[PDB]
RNA sequence: AGCCCUAGCACAGGUGCUGCAUGGCCGUCGUCAGCUCGUGCCGUGAGGUGUUGGGUUAAGUCCCGCAACGAGCGCAACCCCCGCCGUUAGUUGCCAGCGGUUCGGCCGGGCACUCUAACGGGACUGCCCGCGAAAGCGGGAGGAAGGAGGGGACGACGUCUGGUCAGCAUGGCCCUUACGGCCUGGGCGACACACGUGCUACAAUGCCCACUACAAAGCGAUGCCACCCGGCAACGGGGAGCUAAUCGCAAAAAGGUGGGCCCAGUUCGGAUUGGGGUCUGCAACCCGACCCCAUGAAGCCGGAAUCGCUAGUAAUCGCGGAUCAGCCAUGCCGCGG
């Protein structure tokens, strides 16, 4: 399950970084659900697709070192 | 659905490979690639020597490349023009120094593989599909074979059911190993469809 | 897509994990033998000729 | 037995190594 | 002084040198009971002796090697045979009417493709 | 002392190719000590017959090395003559050892 | 069989008592084909007709053995309108086999927790005539015998 | 000139439909003892004879008989492995025999043996009894092997308008700012249910732990990894050797011997879930496998039904390989005990 890093994605953490110099969005739209969600930079509700569209999950402070997608599921009544 | 292909059950005694080449488990896979576009380019841009076997050998650079037909100076020129080409177009694909051989068959109606093609021939100039196999045959019977057959698949004369025309002499002892029967295989690309056609020539023994 | 498909099987990749072996005579993504380059079935074939040095029957 | 991967037979079925099978 | 015969077995080959007197048997550096300790059988392994009545009055030295214990078993019982033909012509004539001279030709019979096992196929449902 | 390798595929002409070298190594050399064959190294492919679902019904192929080794016990250049070139071998390979 | 009436397979005499009959009951007893640990069994249950009674193991054995083959039995007969069983006699072959089945289930039937205890017990207890094997045959005799009367077909 | 870039054009591309337009290749009846032809003969003819009959065989295998006499595709035999012996050959065997051995066939010394691998020999109903017209059948001797010694490869005319246009090839038809292409993500892994094929168990002829060479096919130089250290371990360090009958994967496991559990849903069985980590990979949520701590489910041998196998077989126990970064393999193809 890894242990050198958080594999987390680039274009994510530039636009969460340079958005946290005063930045309060929930248009945030991403395709990068298998980067790990990183320690506190919570507040922004983040859109995750799930194949179909982008949802928006706003984030919490206990639901860290878990992956993106687990928010975001990916099939219909189940 | 049954019966093995004859060459590949004989590889043991009576048949022996297109490839003599030996080497190992890093450039097999290359040696070999090579090995085809070499036939790849030889049998599409030589057809009309009429090429039975492509026999080829190795050692590291060299090439046997001993191209066997029995037009064989259709292969040449007149002199040299075309067999110069030739030694060209292979070495340069292959960057190395191609040898080139060319060959004679005594008799080009014992070449299963012609015999087919021949035959393939005539089908795409609408010809008698059925005393073609009947003409074959004797054909061959008659250059002094020990046994002769012939096989078309099928839409056989523009034909809209699929049908199978088939025709021997003598022997053709398709289970003995120590038969030495050429086997050919031709195809056909008329206007309605692909045909098949297979030669079966019987000779050997002990 | 068997076209567009052969040829980016030629390339190097964004990544090397998404490479991939493909029988170099009959196009093939499935079951081709490492050292051959070469489907199963385009392979029972060459093998059938001769034009595979070396490769006889088994039996046993 | 085959199918505890805490007895040594669990790792041999399975192929693996560790506490309850070690390499020698 | 010395006498040979070679015992094979199923994957299983026995070196045999026999040697007249004592009664003891070392095999592959061990003594008989140490190499086949609790193997029921073995004592079968010097059945040919007490065929002929040299019970015990031979000493033998074996290397035996290839695959099995009990099939190593059967494999000296062919030396310990073929040792004393080769120590008597007339050792012959009562190693015959019991056979210890065959040399048991049965063995892993092959896997064959499609079933199980060389014979188990798999098992048809039919609906 | 040489040590020389033949690999091969074909059985039949390693023992003839190189058997050319217990000749044109005893002729105009001396000590032999004969070709000794190394365990075979074969290559074993299963296919299913069919272009399809006949999961049973499968034909086998192998295609085996044949390994075979020669030692001869007196580097002359009396020897490497023959054995400088003079040939019958086609799809071997050698290793060239001392 | 359709072709041959088959050979009786053979068995190599035992290597202690050396009687074939003992090895055919051995076999019995083997289960995944572990004969050594079958053997151990049959024997260590021989001991434990010693530390039990006066006899020799092979006495007691033979003649539990002789009491329970079965005499007559009931192969079973269809006829187009009903089932019938007819009693036949036992040819000795089977007598043979029965018997040697019988006892080894007779015996894993029983409750002591140890297959040596179990063999010997059986062995005895059917030996002087009152074995659970001995049931399931006297039963089978009594079976043929009620069904004396269709007992005039047996082909 | 080439070659490249945009604007055009001719064209490419399509795993889009048709296996009932096809080729090739496979499966099936079935390794069943059959399916035919030439000429002669019988019949107005379709056809028959031959190929039926009697004996015999695994077999249309052979034999005797016969308006038939022969032949072809089959069967058998020619090829592979396994059994017994010889020939040739020594970086695998060895006190087999003697010397040295830090006691590791390691050090000289030697292929005798074992083995590795290439060629040969051997079995033919040839021998004796008995029956028979014959073929051959029942016995016996010799012999490693008897009467097809055991396993393969090998699939007749043809049948299933069998399978596959998604391996490839191909006639035809349908798409051609989209039924082509390229990418990011998702799905092929969904789950009230129902069948198939398996795996693992339900235990004492058993489980557990310790020790204890019986070895008999294969794979390895962008690799097999000996040996050290760190870690309960997965694995991480360092690092030797071997293009490998030399070095490595490699421990075979049932077995043997000791000890332990005492008939308990258990020291049987390891599903489920919690947690902490290892590895491969750009990345392991959906969707990897591995190690360890905990959690321990159903299962006490299975209704009516129904499957496999006749001997090294079945039952049972491990071993390797292919594809492959890794792996959802309990599958598959193989090896031995
Ligand atoms: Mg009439
Ligand atoms: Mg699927």
């Amino acid at each position: 399950s890894l242990k050198k890093g958080v594999f987390v994605d680039d274009h994510l953490l530039e636009k969460v970084l340079e958005l946290n110099a005063k930045g309060e969005k929930r248009l945030i739209k991403t395709w990068s659900r298998r980067s790990t969600i990183v320690p506190e930079m919570v507040g922004h509700t983040i859109a995750v697709y799930n194949g179909k569209q982008h949802v928006p999950v706003y984030i919490t402070e206990n639901m860290v070192g878990h992956k993106l997608g687990e928010f975001a599921p990916t099939r219909t009544y189940r | 659905g049954n019966k093995i292909h004859p060459i590949g059950f004989r590889l043991g005694i009576t048949r022996d490979w297109e490839s003599r080449w030996y080497a190992g488990k890093k450039q097999y896979r290359h040696l070999l690639l090579e090995d085809q576009r070499i036939r790849g380019l030889l049998e599409k841009e030589l057809y009309s020597a009429g090429l039975a076997r492509v026999d080829i050998e190795r050692a590291a650079d060299n090439v046997a490349v001993t191209v066997h037909v029995a037009k064989p100076g259709v292969v040449i020129g007149r002199g040299g023009e075309r067999i110069r080409v030739l030694r060209e177009e292979l070495a340069k694909l292959t960057g190395k120094n191609v040898a080139l051989n060319v060959q004679e068959v005594q008799n080009p109606n014992l070449s299963a593989p012609l015999v087919a093609q021949r035959v393939a021939e005539q089908i795409e100039r609408r010809f008698a599909v059925r005393r073609a196999i009947k003409q074959a045959v004797q054909r061959v019977m008659e250059s002094g074979a020990k046994g002769a057959k012939v096989i078309v698949s099928g839409r056989i004369g523009g034909a809209e059911q699929a049908r199978t025309e088939w025709a021997a002499q003598g022997r053709v002892p398709l289970h003995t190993l120590r038969a030495n029967i050429d086997y050919g295989f031709a195809l056909a690309r008329t206007t309605y469809g692909v045909l098949g056609v297979k030669a079966y020539i019987f000779l050997g023994e002990v | 897509a068997r076209k567009a498909l052969i040829e980016k099987a030629k390339r190097t990749p964004k990544f090397k994990v998404r490479a991939y072996t493909r029988c170099v005579r009959c196009g093939r993504a499935r079951s081709v033998y490492r050292f051959f380059g070469l489907c199963r079935i385009c392979l029972r074939e060459l093998a059938h000729k001769g034009q595979l040095p070396g490769v006889r029957k088994a039996s046993w | 037995g085959k199918g505890d991967r805490r007895t040594r037979r669990g790792k041999i079925w399975r192929g693996t190594y560790g506490k309850y099978r070690p390499r020698k | 002084e010395q006498y040979y015969g070679t015992g094979r077995r199923k994957e299983a080959v026995a070196r045999v040198f026999l040697r007249p007197g004592n009664g003891k048997v070392t095999v592959n550096g061990q003594d008989f009971n140490e190499y086949f300790q609790g193997l029921v059988r073995a004592v079968a392994a010097l059945e040919p002796l007490r065929a002929v009545d040299a019970l015990g009055r031979f000493d033998a030295y074996i290397t035996v090697r290839g695959g099995g214990k009990s099939g190593q078993i059967d494999a000296i019982k062919l030396g310990i045979a073929r040792a004393l033909v080769q120590y008597n012509p007339d050792y012959r004539a009562k190693l015959k009417p019991l056979g210890f001279l065959t040399r048991d030709a049965r063995v892993v019979e092959r896997k064959k493709y499609g079933k199980h096992k060389a014979r188990r196929a798999p098992q048809y449902s039919k609906r | 002392k040489i040590r020389i390798k033949l690999r091969g595929f074909d059985h039949k002409t390693l023992d003839a190719s190189a058997q050319k070298i217990v000749e044109a190594a005893r002729r105009s050399g001396a000590q032999v000590s004969g070709p000794i064959p190394l365990p075979t190294r074969v290559r074993r492919f299963t296919v299913i017959r069919g272009p399809f679902k006949h999961k049973d019904s499968r034909e086998h192929f192998e295609l085996r090395t044949h390994n075979r080794l020669v030692d001869i016990i007196n580097p002359n250049r009396k020897t490497i003559e023959q054995l400088m070139t003079l040939d019958l071998p086609t799809g071997v390979e050698i290793e060239i050892k001392t | 069989a359709r072709r041959r009436r088959a050979e009786v397979r053979q068995l190599q005499p035992d290597l202690v008592y050396g009687d074939v009959l003992v090895t055919a009951f051995i076999n019995k007893i083997m289960r995944d084909g572990k004969k050594n640990l079958a053997a151990r069994i049959f024997y260590d249950a021989c001991k434990i007709i010693q530390e039990k009674t006066g006899q020799e193991p092979l006495k007691v054995f033979k003649q539990a053995v002789e009491n329970v083959k079965p005499r007559m039995e009931v192969r079973s007969r269809r006829v187009g309108g009903a089932n019938y069983q007819v009693p036949m006699e036992v040819s000795p072959r089977r007598q043979q086999s029965l018997a040697l089945r019988w006892l080894v289930q007779a015996a894993n039937q029983r409750p002591e927790r140890r297959a040596a205890v179990r063999i010997a017990h059986e062995l005895m207890d059917a030996a002087e005539g009152k074995g659970g094997a001995v049931k399931k045959k006297e039963d089978v005799e009594r079976m043929a015998e009620a069904n004396r009367a269709y007992a005039h077909y047996r082909w």
